[PDB]
């Protein structure tokens, strides 16, 4: 059900990645530190794409209006945003990195 | 600037366009239409917030700022136009020439040390199709063409049109216009079903974000524009449902037009073709101020000669400009003046929640914040 | 945060009441009549500073924000109902359910993310003794005696009254009708003569500061007000004099009435009895904005049968409404605008020059500083 | 105080001034005629921000603030005088007397602690030519004369006027008035031709400003002016010219006018001689509000006997009223209008381009900024602050 | 009648306000500022509010309605919105026993 994201090499802590899919809709990978999250990557209060946005910690900025979500619980943190993001399986096996289906 | 600090920081994607609340100066803007402006007679008109007067002499157009450089007071309270080349102030008499706006008289102090020392500030004007355009900028200005959209400045293009002041900030405007999904608003138009236009209710997206606009950078004349590219893989939606069943259907017409819409800085859509098959609309959205706007809508239609031109003038008047200009955009209208309270606070810019053929309006925030010639504010306008 | 810090921490005694210019948050409210709002035809009103719609479907009323929350315009612009249980935006088509006001369906794009996923703010509202009583808050609306005033809802009593926008802030309203001694701007009603009422001119102080003013937060109902016990410990004053010298009179009638007043929470008085020995008045002062509230005036006689109803109401339309809501209330109209230059910049609640009399109405700041369910302020009405 | 400090900043030759945006307190001001204030009717106006009440009894004027000190309302939205010496508020009945405003009664709670314990702010008034004058101000007055232009209380001069309300701020009419070359403005006044007068298009500096511009600081009566002596030290430019090409003149008739003009705290003009050889005019630009001002015209004329003051009274009805003081002075009212947005954010200080001819006008600013008695704030009108 | 007991001078602590109800007369406050004490009419000369009720700072007390304040050595304003003086009554302390004068000061 999983597909490679990228190598854990890629991305350097505190970075984000757009993660394209086949027919569905766009997710966007976040590194805090050394785990990996995984999120809707448009923004629930509009249009826009949370991958172009501003990750601070664990707190992603969107770009359109500055709004914000936790990208752990996908929860919002900051208004406009009130509706929560969903939250995607992540997993790193051997150097690599997997998303998988919405938990 | 013009607007709260906090909300400019959120608004990351076009912070220059929402604080373009008075408009982008260095810009062409018409204002008027030619046979508007006879000779020697001053006209005045607001424009980005500044008072102007434009005089026509020798055929000429010329454009001083409307007010007085001594105690400020607007020239044109009294017109005192005593050469054919200068205006008098009607209150200290300082006299200026339209030509540089220089201070080169002051009747009740020929002698004055200012004299030769001072200029009122001066715009470039230039008439095209019968319209009347001003650079409010400084320095040499650019080519018209930059600032208009691509052929109406062709040379059989014949341009007929109709301007007026409308209440709503030129920006929610301009947004209405290039809104794909606005065209619900125009479901039950009376040229629609008389003309028998197809006019569906909206459209399904289809493809990626991107194909969803075409951005035009830079033409060789350096016009900065979008197209709405929505119906290139977007599924047309002729009929509307609530809870699955039918409750609105579009319009069913045979004739096919408007499948050509782009908005160009400074502030003008083109739609193309309409009303008709072999027309085309033009209109800007001019700032008057920060809660006005010039509504200036314009038709045009290749000419081959003076017979068609007249032909074309017949319908403009007794059919066009009544069924499409008035007729169906008065409902863009009272559209425009509907968002007015929601963004006069500038929070909408930050509240609003935007949906899929929302890309349109976007990508246009996006161009203007980023090609647009500056950001004219109070400053500009009174400022000390 | 609605007026100036400086300001709240000069009024230890009563800042939240101070602040709360746009009333209080999470507290009931009679915006209209019940016989105002048919079935299937939505209306619009303005409480607490939120433009809200109100329909009946079913015989049931349900309440909505009446702005879209996709441009926020305005739904009732243009009122589009395509289906008993929704409305629908004109201007791109999105539509809320009434009931629960989310995001059903879109017309100009069926395929949106954005259905099922969006929900416009909703108001419990609930109908009683013929009023409409919207529950301008948040969470689960409490029961509806708990912003009522004693014997409002007693199951025999007959409501009837009016209502107006009246301009002026609600607490100068408040202050106005709770006051012991503005009766003084009625010494020439006529309410009082055709009616051989009893009215001093004032009422003055007797016992002490709490005999007189019983404060009520003990209730089981939820009840938070304050009593003025001018009748039971107040005293009458019927001659005015100046420097010993009688100049004035007050009322001599055998009628006696109003001998029991009380303000509650949100904002309704309780006038007992008036305007006759067995009749009742109730008004509320239901905040518009900062400057406006509804002047809801209800007078209401006891009855235990459909009988006693068609004369009542013969009466309290024959003379009760023209001359004890009409002809006596329409000089505190004036009174109240008459305060709103000295309190408009808020300082007045910092210079006013306060008299023994006015020891009910400090109560009532104090009751109502420690019992309002929140203070409502620009934030609930825009954002941040 | 009233103004930004940035701004104040940019205008430190005359700050005081730019900074006097609601008038100046602790000086005399006109505002109404004694014939218009009769027994026992209370009139209501606004002074310097302030509403007052002013009332005449036993022929003795009095002037109250128009403002209960209960609830803030104003007592004449309801005049209620129940004895000779009193008012009572008609909200609940506070009781004040016209003489000193102390609170003696209340009739609706004959006895509170209040009565006797508080006190209306009052101005004092003062009737002098047929003009009734209030002191907005606090303490013990200063005489009437330090107030008023040299000659307007003469025993001899007759003093006849109108007066009105003007859309402008009360400085922008000082300035209008007291301005050499704005007269071009009324090139085209009746007043010109009908009473056949020598008037240039505008008066010019001569070769040395100072002479033209006398500073008066130490006047007996200590009045505080500034004299543009345009008659004497002037140029008067009789043909406008542009290009060196002459597109209008001015009036060449014989009556002589205009010798001086003078503009004195706290804000009135004296134009000699005007609008006749024998008259003289001194106007009042009063301040009501921030926008607002009352335009109080006199004209003045030495009258030796009952005779010659009968005559003048007629004259100035069907002569001098109508064509000088309307007929000349009223494109000065939209003259004025037209400075406002300008100045609307006290931004025009700043930005004017002044010249030669406002010379004069620049030495009153610094002298007004010197010697004015106190900035007017808007804490005056709602309540002096102060924390311990 | 012409010296009215209060109480123990010890029953107060400094900087504390204490409020002495007269029959037939308006209620007086005492303050302990320090080791001295002073007396002043309990009512707030620009209103209805108890001075008691305030809070003391040093030997000015602030009243609790509009923040208006008073010196209670002298019974002269100390921050607006007061303006009248409260009339102020003699305090002496004879047997560590408080008492305070009847009639305000004459001045
Ligand atoms: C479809 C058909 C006509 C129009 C449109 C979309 N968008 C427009 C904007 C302005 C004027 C006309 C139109
Ligand atoms: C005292 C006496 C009568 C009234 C009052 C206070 N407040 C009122 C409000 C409405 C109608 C009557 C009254
Ligand atoms: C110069 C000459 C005449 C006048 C003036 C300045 N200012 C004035 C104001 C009122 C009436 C006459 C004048
Ligand atoms: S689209 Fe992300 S905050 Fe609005
Ligand atoms: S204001 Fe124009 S010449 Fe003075
Ligand atoms: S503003 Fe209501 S659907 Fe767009
Ligand atoms: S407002 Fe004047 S007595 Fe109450
Ligand atoms: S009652 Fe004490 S300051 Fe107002
Ligand atoms: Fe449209
Ligand atoms: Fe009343
Ligand atoms: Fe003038």
């Amino acid at each position: 059900i999983w597909l490679k994201v990228c190598a854990a090499s890629d991305m350097q802590p505190g970075t984000i990645r757009r993660v394209n899919r086949v027919g569905a809709a766009p997710l966007a990978v976040y590194r805090v530190g050394d785990q990996f999250y995984a999120t809707e990557d448009t923004c629930t209060h509009g249009i826009a794409s949370l991958s172009e946005g501003t990750l601070d910690g664990d707190v992603i900025e969107c770009p359109f209006h500055g709004g914000a979500f936790n990208v752990c619980t996908g929860m919002p943190a900051s208004s406009p945003c009130t509706v929560p993001l969903g939250v995607f399986e992540v997993e790193v096996k051997e150097g690599e990195v997997y998303v998988a289906g919405e938990k | 600037a013009n607007v709260d600090e906090a909300i400019l920081k959120r608004v990351k994607g076009w912070a220059p366009y929402v604080d373009a609340k008075l408009g982008f100066r260095n810009h062409w803007y018409p204002v008027m239409f030619s046979k508007e402006i006879n000779e020697g007679e001053p006209k005045t008109l607001k424009l980005l917030g500044e008072n102007l007067l434009v005089n026509r002499i020798d055929g000429k157009l010329y454009c001083l700022k409307d007010r007085c450089l001594h105690r400020g007071v607007q020239l044109s309270v009294k017109v005192e136009c005593k050469t054919k080349s200068t205006i008098t102030c009607w209150y200290h008499a300082w006299t200026y020439r339209w030509e540089d706006g220089v201070l080169c008289d002051i009747l009740t102090n020929p002698t004055s040390a200012q004299i030769g020392r001072q200029k009122l500030k001066t715009y470039p004007v230039q008439e095209a199709k019968g319209c009347v355009f001003i650079y409010l900028g400084d320095g040499d200005p650019p080519p018209l063409a930059r600032d208009t959209p691509p052929n109406f400045l062709d040379d059989d293009m014949e341009i007929l049109g109709k301007n007026q002041i409308i209440k709503s900030n030129w920006r929610l405007a301009v947004e209405n216009g290039f809104d794909p999904s606005h065209i619900y608003i125009h479901k039950d138009s009376i040229l629609v079903k008389d003309n028998d236009l197809a006019l569906p209710l909206g459209f399904a997206p289809g493809g990626d974000r991107k194909q969803q606009t075409r951005v035009v950078d830079d033409d060789v004349v350096g016009r900065k524009g979008v197209y709405d590219l929505i119906g290139e893989h977007g599924v047309p939606v002729f009929e509307g449902t609530i809870g699955g069943e039918v409750v609105r259907e579009g319009a069913y017409g045979e004739k096919i037009v408007a499948n050509d819409i782009s908005i160009w800085l400074p502030g003008v859509l083109k739609v193309n073709p309409w009303p008709n098959p072999d027309m085309m609309q033009f209109e800007w959205y001019v700032p008057i101020d920060e809660n006005t706007h010039y509504y200036f809508q314009t038709l045009g239609k290749p000419c081959a000669n003076d017979e068609e031109r007249k032909k074309y003038e017949q319908e403009f008047e007794s059919k066009w400009k009544p069924m499409a200009l008035e007729g169906f955009n008065n409902d863009d209208i009272w559209a425009r003046e509907a968002m007015v309270d929601f963004y006069a606070d500038d929070k909408g810019w930050v509240n609003e929640i935007l949906f899929e053929s929302d890309e349109a309006i976007v990508a246009w925030r996006k161009l203007a914040s980023e090609h647009n010639q500056g950001i004219q504010t109070q400053a500009h306008v009174s400022g000390l």
